[PDB]
């Protein structure tokens, strides 16, 4: 039951912050 | 040929196996996932492909489609739906234990025959 909220949602991941 | 938002590969090239998968590009925002890094399904994969599809926080609570109190907007598991656990049909209280599947999943489940 991933729910919309910090204890999962890890399908938010949106590339990591390392190009500039 | 873009990138996967979890991996980033290519819609032909998984960072995380080195395997051949078409992204998703999110209808909301425009940002491309490998399904598999989404931790969709092909069912889920497919949905996408077909409709506005959603990458979690773009994904509203079709529901009542305003996706408010989101951290209990549950995560549909064969489309991408997005539901408010305090908005499903027979809301939730608590993230359920074993897989979720939204509405969309469960008029598909009965819709597989007859
Ligand atoms: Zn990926
Ligand atoms: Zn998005
Ligand atoms: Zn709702
Ligand atoms: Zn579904």
């Amino acid at each position: 039951a991933r729910t919309k909220q910090t204890a999962r949602k890890s399908t938010g991941g949106k590339a990591p912050r390392k190009q500039l | 040929g873009s990138y996967c938002d979890f991996c980033l590969g290519g819609s032909n090239m998984n960072k995380k196996s080195g395997r051949p998968e078409e992204l998703v590009s999110c209808a909301d925002c425009g940002r491309s996932g490998h399904p598999t890094c989404l931790q969709f399904t092909l069912n889920m994969t497919e949905a996408v492909k077909t409709y506005k599809w959603q990458c979690i926080e773009c994904k509203s609570c079709i529901l009542c489609g305003t996706s408010e109190n989101d951290d209990q907007l549950l995560f549909c598991d064969d489309c991408d739906r997005g539901y408010h656990m305090y908005c499903l049909n027979p809301p939730v209280a608590e993230p359920p234990e074993g897989s979720w599947s939204c509405h969309l999943c469960w008029e598909l489940l009965k819709e597989k025959a007859s």
